[PDB]
This record gives C-alpha cells, structure tokens and sequence, in this order.
C-alpha cells in the first residue's frame, strides 16, 4: 500500500506561511498594562500605524520619505484616538488636517490609505510579550470599524483584553 | 454639490464622464473612466478599485498642457503624476472612446508614496498577478489590465519619487485651477452615480433579451 | 544608370506617400479637391453631387487600413480608380466590350498586354489555330463514342473577372475563381453579374460559377462478414437516436459548387512594372485612368516561391489529382519577376534563368503544347501617358549628360529583357 | 551545413531534430477534433485566433408569427504566458477563454450580444455579458465602444434573477460543460499546428 | 494676488531642484558620463520620450559578429539588421507578490530582420529566400526581459506580410479582425521629437544617418514589394511603441511558451541570440543602465518644464 | 535628488521558504562609537594607518612661526587648485600634493630646477598645510614614505588661517545608481551562495557583517 499525502484543491495563501517547526506558533497574552483602557493605553495603536507608515516598505525596503511620527504628539494632545479618527467625517478631517495637524499634501497622501481602509487598531497577540502587530483588516460600521473578526467587537482595543468602557474614557 | 464652473457630460452606455472648465484663455478638462468591476465605498470601510481620474490643465501662455493623474479617496484628493504635453488641448490627447492620448512620452516622477503606503495596509493593488500576459486577456481596459493602463503608468514605477517640500508646491499650484478637494468629492459621488445607472440599464436590457 | 534611377524613383515615391498626406474626409476638409474631381469627371452623363457621393462611397469601400490622414498620391490613385471604374477597360474584337474594375485590380489595358490573352482565346475557341497541337479534353470523350457540352475549369489568381469572362466566352461549364483577396472576388462577381446581364455566352447548356477565397490553390477534398452489417445497423440506430439522421440528402450547395478534377487549369500572375506612373504632371485632369494603370500589379501571387509551390502541387494520401487525365495547364507569366534583379544583370552576376526554364525542367511528366513569347512589351512606345511618365522620370532625377543613354537603357530592356510568355502543358496518363 | 559558412549549426541541427520528433510521435492526430453539429471552424494559418460559426433557430411561442434565425459565433484567442517569471513565479493554470456572439437577423460588434466564458478544470465559468450596439431597455441604450465598452458586473455579485435567467438562456443555446471541452480540445490542436509551422518558419529564417 | 506667490514659490523650488540634481551627478566639474553601448550599436533617444532605439547591422551574416571573430593569434550570406526597442517599463514583482524573488524586471523588444545583397553568388537561386522583403519580409520579434540582470526570453514571434495580410482581410470568416481594422482607422502621427545620439564611441563620428538609411531601405522595399497595400498593416504590426502594436502582435501566434520547449532548444536559442546574434548579457545589462540614465535625463527636463510653466503664470497673473 | 531607487539586487528573505545555506550569513553591523564626527583619517577604516598619522601643529604654532621663523623648519603648502588659493601663508613653499610622490624622487639639483627652491634635508622639520588638512595628510604620508623623520600636518590650514570656507574636494568614490555592481552579474560562485550573499536583513543603508560559518544553537531548544 502507498498512502497519498492529504492535500487540498483550494488553499488560502495564509497556510503557505513558514514556521520553523511547521506548527502553530505561540500566542502569548499581552502585558498587564493593557488590562484597562486608559489614556496611556489609548494611543499605542495610533503610534504603531504611524510608525509603519514612515518606515521601510517591502522586500527592497523602500524608505517612506514623509515622516508621520511627528504628528503623533499633537494627535494625542488633542485626545483623539485612532479608533476615534475613523469616526470623524470628511468635513471633520479637513478641519483636523489643515488647522490642527498642518498635514502637507504628501503627508496627507501617505496617511489616507490607512483612513480609507478603516484599519482596526487592535493589538494582535504574538509569540513575544511586546506586540507590534496591528490587525490590518478593513473595519465595518456595524462593529465600530473593528472588522468584526477574531473577537474585535465594537470596543475591543486589545486582543485578549476587555472592552473600551466609554463611561470612563 | 458641484464646483463653480464645470459642465458634466455623461451618456448612458459608456462608463465615462467628462468635466470641462475655462477661465480666461486657460482651459481645465477632467476625464474619468468609472470601473465596472467594483468601486470602493464613500465611507471607505468594507475588487474594491479606487476612483482614478485625469485632469488636463491647458495654459496657452506657457505653451504646455499639464496632465494630472489624480486619485479621489474619501472625497479628498491625491495627485499621483504630472506630465507635460506640447500645445493646447487637442482632441487626441483625451482617452475618450477608447483611443489613448500621446504614447511613448515621459510620464513623470512619483509625487507621493501612496502606492507604497497601501502595501502596509495590505490593500490589494491594481496588479493582480505577476504575469502580464495573464492580465492581457482583457486588453484595452485600465482596471483589469494595468500593463497598458495610462493612469497606472503602464506598470512602471519610476526612478525618482519627488521631494515632499517640492511636490507640496506642485499640489498647491494645481488647486488654483480647480483641482482642489472640492472636485474630487464630486467625482467620487458621480462615479458612484454612474456605476448605479450603468448597472441598472445593463440589467433591464438583459431582462428584455431573455 | 537605370539602377540608381530605379532606386531613387522608388524612394521618391515612398517619400511622396509618407510626407504630403491629407486628412480623411477630403471633400469636407479640402476646398480644392471637389472642383478637381469634377474637372477629372467632366473631361471625358451624371450629375455633380451624384459623382461627389459616389467618390465618397468609393473611398469608403475602397480604402482599407488607413487612419485619419490619407496620402495625396493615394488620393490621386483613388481618383484614377474611380475614373477607370466609371469608364471601363475595352477588350478588343475577335468580342469587344467594356469591363468595370475596382480600385486595386489587375486588368491588361494595353493591346500588347492583351495579345497573350487574345491568342489563348483563339487557341481555346479554335478560331484560327495555327500552332502545334490543338486541345481536346472531354469533347474527345464524346467524339470517341463537341463544343456544346463544355468543360470545367480552374482559375488561379482571378483579378476583376476578365479571365473568368474569357473562360465563359470560350465555352465552359464550371469555373472556380480562386484569389487571395475577397475584394477582387467581389469585383469578379460583379463582372460575372454584368456578363450574365449582357446576354453573351448563351445558355443552351447550364453553367454554374463558384468563387472561393483561399491561397494559391484550394484544398477541400479531404473531409476526414456480418459484422459490417451489424456495425451499419448500429450506426443507423445511433444516427436515428442522437437525431443526426439527415431527413433530406439533396445537398444543392454540393451540386452548385465546383469540384475537381479539371481539364483546363490556368494561372496568371500580374505583370510587374519597371517604373510607377508619374503623379505630378500638369494635365492630370485629362488622363487619370492611365495614372491608375499600375493598379493591381502588387499581388501575393507574382513570386517564384508561389510558382514553385504551384508546380509542386501540380506534380504531386494522393486522393485529389486536381487535374483531369491529359488535362491542359495554361500559365501566363513574365520572363522573371523582380525587375530590379533584371536591371542588375544588364550591362558580374551570373545569368538568371527564365520561369519558362523552371516550368520545363520541373515538369518532366507534362509535355509542352504551346510555347509563345510575346516580346512586344517594347512595341507599346506611343505618345501616351506611360512614355510621358518615363520621360518625366528621366527628366527629373537624371543628369543631362547621362540622360539619353539611360533612355536607350530603357529601350532595350523592354525589347530583350522583358516579355510575356503564355505556355500550355498537357498531362500524361498513368501506367 | 559547413561550419565555415554556417556558424549557427547548434541551432539549425537542433531545429532539424525538432521537426522530425514532432512528426514521428504517434500521440498527435492528423485530423482536427470533430466539432459539435452546426459549428464550422475557421482558422487563419498565421494568426492564433480561430473562429466558430453556426446558425440557430430558437423556440418561439404560437402567439408570435415568425421565429427569427440567430447567428452564433465563437471567438477564441490563444493563451499567452511569460516564461521569464519562471521558476520564480508559480505555474500559470491552463484555462481556455473564449467569446460567444449572438446576432439576430453584418459584423461582429454591431447589434450583437457577447458573453465571455472561461473553461477551467472541466467546467465553464461565465464571466461577463458585453453588449454592442443600440438595445432596448425596460428608451434606447447604445454601447458603441468596442474596446472599452461597459462589460457589465461580474456574475459573482449580480442579482439572482439575472443569473438563473441567463443560464436558462445559455443552456437553451447549447453552451455548457461539454461544449467548453471541445474548445479545450480544438485550441490544443490549433496551437500544435501553429508550433510545427513556427518551427518550419524559423528554419527558413536562421539558415538564410 | 495669491496666484503670483504660488507660481513663484513653485518656480523657485523647481530651479532649486534642478540645481541640486546636476551637482549630485557631477563629479569634479565634469558631468555624469552616460553608459557606453556595446560594439557597433547606435542608440537614438527622442527628446521627451519614454523609449530609446538602438540598431546594429552585421555585414555578411552572423560570422562577422563579436564572438565569432575573437581568436588566438601569435602562434556568402545575407546581412542581418538588429533593432532593440527599449521602453522605460521597469518594475519589481516582489512588492505585489512577496513570494516572487525578483528584484528587477525590465522588458525590451528585439527586432531582427535580414536583407539579401547583390554580392552573394554561392546560394542565390537554389531556394526562394523568405527573409527578403520581396518574398514575405520574414522578421523575428524576440520579446526579451531582464530578471535580476539575467536575460530571459519572453516570446519569439515570426512575422511576415502574410499574417499582416491575414489580419486585415480574412482573419474572420470573410473579414478581418474588427479591432485590428478599427485600430488602423485611428492612426495619427506623432510630432517630430529631436533625437539624441548616444552611439558607440567608435561609430559616433563615422556615419550619422545609418539607422535612418536602413529603416528607409526596408520601407521602400516592403511598400513596393509583392505585398503592396498591406504595408500600413505591417507598420502597425511592427510598431513597438504603444498598445496598438502589442494587441496586433498578440493576434499572431506569439511563439511557444519557452519553458515547455526542450532543454536542447532552450540552450540553442540562447546560444543564437547571445553568442551568434550578438544580443548579449552585456547588451542586456546596458539597457537596464540606459533605462536608468535616460530616466534621469528626462527628470531634469521635467524639472525644467515645471519652472517654465510656473514662471509663465507668475508673469501673466 | 528625489530619492532615486538603486539598481542593486539586495533583498530581504521572504515569509515562506526556510532559512538555508548557512555558510554565508548576513547580520546587522553596529560598532561601539560614532566616527562620522571625527577627522577623515581618524575614522574606523583608517585605523591601521594610525601610526602613520603626522603630528599636529596648531594655530598658535603657525602664528609663532609666522612671527619668528626658523631657517630649517620648512612650511610647505600642499594645495593643488590654483583657482582656489587667494592668499599666501608666510614662509611657505608651493609643493602641490599630486606631484609629491614624484617630487621626493628627484635629486636636490633636480628639485631646485623643477620647483625653484632647495630640497629639504631629511632631518629638517617639514610642516604641511591644505584647506581642510586632507591633501596635507596624504602628502605627509608620501613624505613619511621617504625617510623624512620630522613631518607635521596643520589640520584645517587655510580655512583656519585665512578664515576661508573651502575644501579639498575628495570624491570618496560611490557607485552611481545605474551602475550594477559585481555579484549580481557573474557566475563566479554557485547559485545558493550567490543568493545568500545578495540577501540582507533590513534596509540597505546601514552596514552588515557576512558570516562564513554558523552552527545551530542546540542548547537553547
Ligand atoms: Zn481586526
């Protein structure tokens, strides 16, 4: 007898990913600072998205010329969040970009793909304790632009932690 | 909503609408080709092709015509490329009725890194597969065949990506000719209006055939 | 010498077709062309606007593969083609009539070019045959057991239907027009329709004509105990069960079509020209049809490779013989194509053989019947438009000290180096 | 082939080898694959597009006086693939795209209903229904663009009454999974006959 | 009042960008030298264009090429005309698909034609020469590519006036192709751009109009050939610049898919193009350099046109 | 300008294939201290010539030798461009840098004929100047190549004496971004080693270290 190796006809491209043990990687739970959503915890998803939009991009490591990290401090001083940035309308973004942020026309062009897709600012769990993984799925208006998948339901700021509790913040 | 001096021209059956402006001796012409596959929502959140149009700024005092490859997203405006052509707005320069403009000319440098910023989001690009002959089965179509699309630089990514402080002055220079964010909010809403009227007329024609 | 004049004249005609081109709608845009075409049509019983819309339709259906801008010499050739269509080419009496050809179609308009066709018609109808052997193919099958029963024929490279009309005038039953372009076939069908409306070639016997488009030669003859009766019964039950049983087996299209073998198989490539017509005279409005005399001479048949494949198809699954037993193949060809190479060997390079030598030494099985070289291509030499064209070409581009000798270099070339050979050969029966 | 006169002996002898083993193989058929009934197959010898053509008469109810005959036309373009992206890019899947014109009673893109289908993995995948010419709605909607005409939405997103009415319109026209298998068979024979002509035409060019 | 200060801020920045662009490529006062083409190649780049065309004519066939002539010392046929069209289309497929390990993909087309002269005596009339423009005008269109400075063949097409006549007359049952006939109905000429001559240094000052003379030698010989009215269909067929010529060559066969060919035919085709025909990896790597250099030259004219437009507005407003 | 992409074929490894072929391995190189602020010949790549560095004479020594000169302390100008020199350092002699390796090969009579001043003795003090002190440093290395026992360099000579803002215009040859380098075009090594040398871990503006060998860390897990 010669048993055939069980394969599939249609396989998603996520299953083509590499693991050194050819197994499922560990998903370590996030640190105890993310247990309560506070002002120290609110803008860590906004910081990593602006960090990735300014760093090197691709296999050839194309450096993004516009530095969007300089606008992180003035965004958190106004008290606006990445999840609160997706709730702003079109007229509220022209007021935010021109008056407060003073975003130039090329810095506005590098940030707009992150706002056009409505990226869910949820810290994904990873193999390490310090996670720099944000869920890049497109959000829907029924689930608060959180993409509604893997437990990101309308208030979830961090994967594995509690909701937003908007009465406090 | 509509800009100040812009006439619309849209005939049912073609997925194109053309806006024209004229102040002084200068003429502004905006051409758009609406995608038939799928276009992104006006809210943006949740195959989802962006609304890409062109703007022709003709100035006979300078002797050149400015073609601006623009992309409207969330009602706002980004400008992807700027090229210069000789003489005034000739009829052959506009890609209406599926005949293209001038061929084999320098397209221009990258004014913004929007296409590199979309891959951080993992938004699906215009290029579906690596094979150019695979996408050349639907030839003479900008959205499904990017290798012969004028608005997508025929698949070429140029050498120079222009300086932010330099090309911020170029985007401010075009906003005085009516290539501001107020036009791109109308083109975003009129492309969604063409996409409904084209799909409704194609359905009702198909009902009477069968 | 004549070779540099040839090269410079063809380069100048290419520059004329490249540089001075005018837009598409010449009647609407160009304000001078309308009175010009009206002058060219009033030089030789139609209204003015009818001629205007007729030339508009002529440029619509005639001009192919052209953009928004049309070459000026091409517009003059379109005017000459319109004049030649509304005037017609006259064929002399033996059978004198007029023919209406289309834009790019080959018709012999000179009597020296029509003399091989007239002599072939004389040998066909047997008016005064003083040659070696007279042909008899299927009427000999009736005489062994006449011209009233006719025969079937094959036409290779039919242009404007003049040779199909020559076959219908000499007596034939089924002729199969084969050409590369469907434009020439539509022109030949119009010529056949006017031939039937002319009441010539009387209908005591029925005649059906089929025009097919193909290459050099058509190929359509290759479609694909009790156990044989059992297989036939199973085949009948399967044809009746899968509804592929034919309810009627008349097949009238298979009757009206022309099918081989043929006993007269003829082949005539168009005669190549030494110099194109001069399109820059002052009396262009007086004679434009002679400016279109060169029309039709650029056809995909006039080659040595096409002749070699034709002869190899005639010489050799082997189901379709394509020619009847002791059938006659008649071909009318020049001494050699590519007159540039003929000018190169004139006073080195080795001597180029004639196409008669190729047709003789390739076909050792076929026996030659008629071999006549019509060397009267120098005998045209009138005061007509072709002599004015060659004197204009020798006046513009040749130095005055080296002119007349080059003129003499013209006058022997038509005398010694170019002729029209009409040759008929006959098949030999199998053993 | 003397090597002093002919420096291309590595190619001319290899291409003379490739003429014989493409003819000495017994897996190839000399006859074309037999088409279904009514279909006539044209193919120009130089190009890579072969055409199908048949006439047709629909099922017309007794309330109507006359049934108009239709004109079915098949247009198949041969698939191209880039070997410069191999072995880096994956193997491109073999599929057979074709076009199916329907004309009521004279060209291809005037008053014709055009439907594009893909024969992949033994089944037909109907993609788009493209219209050409002035049609009736419900007014007159004209589709006079032949290159960038509006091809309609993809049928994965289209409405359900549009889908089942189209497949009933397609199964009545005898366009189904067995018809697409013949297009997969005829295009293999066409590409095989073009390849032996390509090898014959290449030997005339290199040796010259 | 704001139109003057906007057009003057742009015209000052474009003059500042054009100033800072020249001093980057300038080394000790002398400007950046363009990369040198290989032996015998004459490159022509039109001003304000996206492409550059280089030609090469091998007299007496293949045996006078570069590789077949080098030997060890101190111890006829028809001429070949080469033409390498090179557009500025360069991209990397590792951005859109990270599974593909390709750093650079640059496409450029090679057109090789042959021409019989009057001096060859040995094999004149033993067979009809199919490469002649009088007989078919057979020409090989090799679509090439450069995948990480490695020349890979995309397609090998054999085009004549026959399949140009077939597409215009009988590509359908009785008619031509409806899109190929329409594309020839809209053929407007491009305005004359002044070309720059980045030739090989040894042939830079010997003859200047040599790629123009061999382009008009064939155009005379093909338009007055055995196939006369089908040459405008063949010009658009052999037109390498634009989308109408790419659709026209896609209506033809397109060659066999090369990775499915035998390994003996794959190496013999690469031995013919690289070794025998002379279209080498040195030529392939030069095209990737010259696509980079002339893109830099076209960026400076783009900076000169931003300044020229912005100065014409500020003096008008 | 405008951030030209470079035609080198360096690439980061993907997310699908395993890490293989560890007889070449790129890692990120970070040294201990910054060296970009230092003098050009005091940097990291010139450390082996650290004993070849000439002793420094300063501004106050130069002013003292301007006021009170010595007969055999030879001040020598090593500037090459005549269009960029506008003033004369006192008691200086012109010996341009690009001729120095020939100039010290002459005899004393040939030195006097080819320069107009006498050749300095090998025990005499020689003091060199330039715009920044770079041409004078290379000239001091050429002077120490010959057996000259006392050679000194004034770093920032003319730019601190006369207060100018000039430079010796050293190119520091860096390939143009159309020039494709060696390891992409070449069959000098096998395909696995060619793919593993051309890979890098991160952006290609920083420095990397190439490992010739690696063993698996079996003691972690
Ligand atoms: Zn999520």
């Amino acid at each position: 007898k010669v048993s055939k190796v069980p394969t599939r006809s249609v396989i998603p491209a996520d299953a083509l990913r590499y693991h050194p043990r050819y197994s499922v990687p560990r998903k370590m739970v996030l640190s105890n600072t993310f247990n309560v959503v506070g002002e120290n915890n609110r803008y860590t998803s906004l910081k990593l998205i602006l960090e990735k939009l300014s760093g090197h991009v691709g296999r050839r490591q194309y450096k993004m010329l516009c530095n969007l990290e300089k606008h992180y401090d003035k965004l958190k001083d106004e008290g606006i969040d990445w999840h609160e940035l997706k709730w702003l309308s079109r007229e509220e973004l022209i007021v935010l970009f021109d008056k407060v942020l003073h975003l130039t026309r090329t810095e506005r062009a590098a940030l707009l793909p992150a706002i056009e897709a409505k990226v869910c600012g949820v810290l994904r769990q990873t193999d390490s304790r310090h996670s720099t993984v944000v869920c890049m799925n497109r959000g829907n208006a029924n689930h608060g632009w959180r993409c509604g998948r893997n437990g990101h339901t309308n208030d979830v700021y961090f994967e594995g932690k509690a909701k937003a509790n908007t009465a406090a913040l | 909503h509509l800009p100040f001096n812009f006439d619309v021209c849209y005939e049912l059956g073609s997925r194109e609408f053309t806006l024209f402006s004229s102040v002084g001796s200068t003429s502004v012409l905006v051409f758009c080709n609406v995608s038939s596959r799928r276009l992104r929502s006006v809210k943006g959140g949740q195959d989802r092709s962006p609304v890409v149009f062109s703007a022709f700024v003709s100035m006979p005092t300078s002797g050149l015509t400015i073609e601006a490859l623009c992309c409207s997203s969330l009602g706002l405006l980004v400008v992807d490329g700027v090229s210069f052509h000789q003489g005034p707005l000739t009829e052959s320069m506009i890609p209406q009725d599926a005949h293209p403009g001038p061929e084999g000319h320098y397209q221009g440098p990258l004014l913004n890194q929007r296409s590199l910023a979309e891959m951080v989001v993992n938004t699906r690009g215009c290029i579906t597969s690596v094979d150019p002959f695979r996408q050349q089965e639907s030839f003479f179509d900008g959205h499904v065949n990017p290798w012969n699309a004028r608005s997508l630089r025929f698949g070429h990514v140029p050498v120079h990506t222009a300086k932010p402080g330099f090309s911020d002055a170029l985007c401010h220079f075009l906003e005085v000719f009516g290539v501001n964010d107020e036009l791109a909010f109308f083109v975003e809403d009129f492309a969604h209006l063409v996409h409904r009227e084209e799909e409704t007329a194609w359905t009702n024609v198909l009902k009477t055939m069968m | 010498s004549l070779l540099e004049l040839y090269d410079k004249a063809y380069y100048f005609l290419h520059l004329l077709h490249r540089t001075i081109l005018v837009p598409r709608n010449v009647v609407r845009d160009t304000d001078d062309f309308t009175e010009f075409l009206l002058r060219c049509f009033r030089r030789p019983q139609l209204s003015d606007a009818a001629i205007v819309d007729g030339f508009v339709e002529w440029m619509e259906t005639s001009l192919m593969s052209a953009g928004q801008f049309v070459s000026f010499v091409e517009v003059l050739q379109l005017v000459g083609s319109y004049v030649r269509y509304h005037k017609g080419v006259r064929w002399g009496a033996r059978c004198g009539y007029r023919l209406h050809p289309w834009h790019d179609t080959y018709c012999p308009s000179s009597r020296a070019e029509q003399m091989p066709y007239v002599h072939l018609l004389q040998w066909l109808m047997r008016a005064k045959p003083t040659k070696l052997e007279e042909k008899i193919d299927n009427k000999e099958g009736a005489h062994g057991a006449s011209n009233r029963l006719g025969f079937t024929a094959l036409d290779c490279g039919c242009h404007s239907g003049y040779m199909t009309e020559l076959l219908l005038k000499a007596g034939a039953q089924e002729v199969l027009g084969v050409d590369v372009s469907p434009h020439h076939l539509g022109n030949a069908e119009a010529t056949l329709s006017e031939h039937l409306r002319e009441r010539r070639s009387s209908s005591h016997s029925r005649k059906t004509v089929q025009f097919v488009r193909c290459d050099i030669l058509p190929d359509l003859s290759d479609e694909a105990e009790g156990s044989t009766n059992s297989a036939a019964a199973e085949n009948r039950r399967r044809l009746a069960r899968c509804h592929h049983m034919p309810s009627d087996s008349d097949g009238l299209k298979t009757e009206t079509e022309v099918t081989g073998p043929f006993d007269l198989l003829l082949f005539h490539p168009p005669l190549p020209l030494l110099f194109p017509t001069w399109p820059l005279f002052h009396d262009l409005y007086e004679s434009v049809d002679q400016l279109a005399y060169d029309a039709g001479r650029r056809h995909p048949h006039c080659r040595l490779s096409v002749l070699n494949e034709f002869l190899q198809r005639l010489l050799g699954r082997l189901v379709a013989p394509l020619i009847k037993d002791n059938g006659y193949v008649a071909f009318i060809l020049p001494r050699n194509f590519d007159t540039r190479a003929i000018l190169q060997r004139m006073s080195l390079a080795p001597l180029v053989p004639l196409s008669d030598v190729v047709t003789m030494t390739l076909e050792g099985s076929y026996t030659l019947v008629l071999k006549r070289s019509h060397s009267l291509s120098s005998l045209l030499n009138r005061m007509d438009y072709i002599q004015k064209s060659i004197s204009a070409f020798i006046r513009a581009f040749v130095s005055p000290q080296h002119r007349s000798r080059v003129e003499q270099e013209v006058r022997d070339f038509y005398s010694n180096h170019q002729a029209i050979d009409l040759i008929v050969m006959r098949k030999i029966a199998r053993q | 082939l003397p090597p002093s006169d002919f420096p291309e002996n590595a190619l001319l002898k290899c291409i003379e080898k490739e003429i014989e083993d493409e003819a000495l193989r017994l897996d190839k058929e000399e006859c074309p694959p037999p088409p279904p009934t009514g279909w006539e197959m044209y193919h120009a010898p130089g190009t890579s597009v072969f055409y199908g053509r048949r006439w047709w008469l629909p099922a017309t109810a007794s309330a109507e006086t006359r049934a108009t005959p239709e004109r079915h036309t098949i247009r198949v373009q041969l698939t191209k693939r880039d070997p410069s992206l191999d072995p880096e890019c994956d193997v491109r899947g073999e599929h057979f795209p074709f076009s199916f014109f329907v004309q009521r009673a004279l060209g291809l893109y005037d008053q014709s209903i055009e439907v594009r289908a893909d024969f992949v993995d033994g089944e037909l995948l109907v993609d788009n229904v493209v219209f050409h010419g002035t049609f009736k709605t419900g007014e007159e909607v004209r589709y006079n663009n032949i290159f960038n005409g509006y091809p309609g939405p993809n049928l994965d997103e289209a409405e359900e009454e549009v889908l089942d009415g189209l497949q009933a319109w397609l199964a009545e026209r005898c366009v189904d999974d067995q018809f697409g298998e013949f297009v997969g068979q005829y295009s293999v024979w066409v590409e095989q006959q073009e390849y032996e002509m390509w090898l014959k035409r290449l030997r005339d060019f290199v040796a010259a | 009042v704001s139109l003057r200060t906007i057009a003057e801020s742009l015209g000052a920045a474009a003059a500042a960008e054009l100033r800072a662009e020249v001093e980057r490529d300038t080394r000790d006062g002398v400007a950046a030298i363009p990369p040198l083409p290989p032996l015998g190649w004459r490159v022509r780049h039109p001003s304000g264009s996206n492409y550059f065309v280089m030609t090469r004519t091998l007299k007496n066939g293949v045996q006078s090429a570069e590789l077949n002539n080098r030997r060890y010392r101190s111890v006829s046929r028809a001429d070949v005309h080469l033409t390498v069209f090179a557009p500025f289309r360069v991209y990397d497929p590792s951005l859109h698909d990270p599974t593909v390990d390709i750093c650079e993909w640059s496409s450029f087309d090679l057109v090789v034609q042959k021409t019989v002269p009057d001096n060859m005596v040995a094999n004149k009339l033993l067979q009809p020469l199919s490469c002649t423009p009088q007989d078919g005008a057979l020409s090989m269109y090799v679509c090439l590519a450069s995948v990480n400075s490695e020349m890979r063949i995309r397609s090998i097409q054999l085009l004549s006036m026959k399949e140009a006549q077939a597409l215009v007359e009988h590509a359908c049952f009785g008619n031509g192709e409806p899109l190929f006939l329409e594309l020839l109905r809209r053929r407007g000429r491009r305005r004359p751009l002044v070309e720059r001559r980045f030739d090989d240094p040894r042939l830079r000052y010997e003859e200047v109009a040599q790629p123009q003379q061999v382009a008009d030698e064939a155009a005379v010989a093909c338009s007055s050939s055995c196939y006369g009215p089908y040459y405008p269909a063949f010009e658009m067929l052999m037109d390498s610049c634009g989308s109408a010529g790419e659709y026209s060559r896609a209506l033809c066969y397109g060659g066999p898919y090369v990775s499915e060919l035998s390994r003996e035919l794959c190496d013999a085709l690469l031995d013919y193009i690289k070794g025998d025909l002379g279209v080498s990896d040195q030529l392939c790597e030069y095209v990737c350099q010259m696509q980079f250099f002339l893109e830099q030259e076209e960026y400076m004219t783009w900076l000169g046109q931003v300044q020229h437009v912005a100065n014409a507005v500020s003096r008008t407003a | 300008q405008a951030d030209r992409r470079t035609r080198h074929h360096m690439m980061v490894d993907g997310q699908i294939n395993p890490r293989e072929w560890f007889n070449w391995h790129p890692k990120e190189y970070q040294p201990w201290y910054f060296d970009r602020h230092k003098f050009l010949y005091e940097q990291r790549q010139y450390a082996q010539f650290h004993h070849l560095l000439c002793h420094q004479v300063y501004l106050k020594d130069m002013l003292h030798l301007m006021r009170y000169p010595e007969p055999y302390t030879h001040i020598i100008d090593c500037r090459t461009s005549t269009q960029k020199m506008h003033r004369w350092v006192p008691h200086s002699l012109w010996l341009p840098r690009d001729e120095v390796e020939y100039a010290l090969q002459l005899s004393a009579d040939e030195f006097l004929d080819m320069y107009g001043f006498r050749k300095p003795d090998k025990s005499d003090d020689v003091i060199l100047l330039s715009h920044n002190g770079i041409y004078s440093e290379q000239a001091g290395w050429e002077w120490k190549k010959q057996f000259f026992q006392h050679v000194y360099n004034y770093r920032g000579g003319t730019n601190e004496l006369f207060g100018e803002s000039y430079s010796d215009m050293n190119v520091s040859d860096v390939l143009s971004p159309w020039k494709g380098p060696f390891p992409q075009s070449g069959v000098f090594v096998d395909k696995w080693s060619k793919r593993k040398v051309l890979t890098r871990t991160g952006p290609f503006d920083r420095q990397y270290e190439m490992q010739d060998f690696a063993l698996p860390d079996l003691e972690l897990e």
